[PDB]
């Protein structure tokens, strides 16, 4: 069983497969809010 | 130019030096970038 | 892909009396669906909410203030804006019971209460090699889908004990597609964090210190997005204001 | 705007290993919303089935038949499509119990018997002048709008005894500004009749006798509507196949 | 009362009025089908 | 050149002589020649 706890910093990608074309991205910092 | 295009605003808002979130949407920039190379 | 939804939109804005290439609005009529819309850029309080009352209208109202009065002049004449704004449901959602508090660590050694989302799904997980491999050089990648097979959600995760830049570095286009051709989908255990962060960039200059030379008298972006055990609620927005 | 239905959408079509401009895939991706599909053109039937479950499935199956194994050949790299679907509801629809049949008497002098729809309702009406104004020479103008306050249907009629010949050539874009800039809501009576028709016509040639000089090895334009009491469901496609 | 029967040929226009872009074009001379 | 353009096609498909009936899409062709001028 992989394990991902995204406990700490990361970036992200909400993106489409089929197409490719990326609709938002950046980074995680500070989750707060 | 479409991902590697996105993945230089990405690689400039994280320059400034302030470690804080960024968050940007490529396809709405881009469809306005496209508009305004329409005719201006 | 009716299974979530994307709503997208375009308009122009521009002065009343003034007139503009016609061979060129259907243009964007046709090919961006554009909204032309004439109003009076003087009015500077007035075309704000105008516009504002737009892509706060296009966007769920997520994003309430897009264009300002500063923003505008006695010289603007049109004013490009584009509003996208996505609304999908995990495929696999969390369960807002299986939610308990962490601690988020920033890479700034800070500490961050905060509500962490917990599920054990079936998601494209992949391993990759990095700079050092000590500990098994090798960041986390997840892509977690939502209901309609089209959108996913792909995070870059690196190791507590290893900064979010020391990855960075490595971001590359083909290493997005590297993404997509390896992420095995598996039976991992996620534990993603509940989140909603708006960002409000400003293009004009990154878009000169990006290419784009060929004027603008502004131009502004804005997007938030409100991560969370139900799926995710993004949108954004962005407006060329011209001066001729 | 969501009261009716206008889903459109936009697709490629190209050779499996033939590759083509990557700044151009989202380009189409982004700005025509486009579906860049893989196929083998070398297959002569078996891309035709493709494109027309393509088309005949964005569309509602309207338009069965758009690209045939003979629109395509050896050279045969890309092949772009594009379909268009309408589908509303008169805002103020007739009743089927007023439609009764009458004679409907084309140009020709011939006959056609057909059931003919009936109400009194409230419509942008117009009567504007002609050529020769005997009989007080005014064609008239009946725009009937769909529910959504978008969408209508202008129709521009003479008298019987007069061709609708005799009033094309008077058509430009300007008379058809002129129609939405006089047809003021009334309480007309009108009498209009159930109706489907489909055309197939053949552009390449038409696009040549018409501007365009920059090659494709054919194009295929078709498209349908079903007029009648409840409302109007009308479809498109079209099939640009380049050789090269 | 206006009356407009439309017992024989016209032409038409299934158009958007706030944009102006025509859909579906054309001219009925045969209502038969 | 959007409607005075379409108004030119149904000018086109009624100079062939036969006076029967014709239906197009201008918004469906002018979708058409759009990606077809994004490079080709």
């Amino acid at each position: 069983y992989p394990q991902v706890i995204v406990d700490h910093p990361f970036l992200y990608l909400i993106r489409n497969r089929k197409s490719g074309i990326i609709l938002f991205m950046g980074r995680v910092m500070n989750p707060h809010h | 130019t479409i991902t590697e295009w996105s993945v230089n605003m990405y690689n400039h808002l994280r320059g400034t030096g302030e470690d804080e979130n960024i968050l940007f949407s490529p396809l709405s920039i881009a469809l306005a970038m496209g508009m305004m190379e329409l005719g201006a | 892909e009716n299974q979530y939804v994307m709503k997208l939109a375009n308009s122009l804005f521009v002065q009343n009396g003034f007139h503009v290439n016609e061979e060129f609005l259907q243009m964007l009529k046709m090919y961006f669906n554009a909204e032309v819309n004439h109003v009076d850029f003087s009015q500077n309080v007035a075309v704000a909410n105008s516009i504002n009352k737009w892509v706060e209208n296009y966007t769920n109202s997520l994003l309430k203030d897009l264009v300002s009065p500063e923003d505008f002049d006695g010289v603007t004449n049109l004013a490009l804006i584009n509003a996208v704004y996505f609304k999908g449901n995990w495929k696999s959602q969390f369960r807002p019971e299986n939610t308990r508090t962490f601690s988020f660590t920033k890479d700034d050694e800070s500490e961050v209460q905060i509500p962490m989302m917990y599920q054990q799904g079936e998601f494209y997980y992949g391993e990759f090699s990095d700079g050092s491999n000590e500990a098994g050089g090798i960041y986390q990648v997840l892509e977690i889908p939502y209901e309609g097979d089209e959108i996913s959600m792909m995070l870059a995760l690196s190791r507590q004990e290893v900064p979010l830049a020391t990855l960075e570095p490595l971001l590359k286009a083909q290493l997005i597609e590297e993404w997509a051709n390896s992420v095995k989908k598996q039976k991992v255990e996620v534990y993603l964090p509940r989140f909603t962060v708006e960002q409000e960039i400003d293009l004009k200059d990154i878009l000169k210190a990006l290419g784009v030379t060929e004027f603008l008298s502004k131009a502004v972006h804005k997007s938030c997005i409100e991560v969370n055990e139900e799926g995710s609620e993004a949108a954004a927005a962005s407006g060329m204001i011209a001066i001729s």
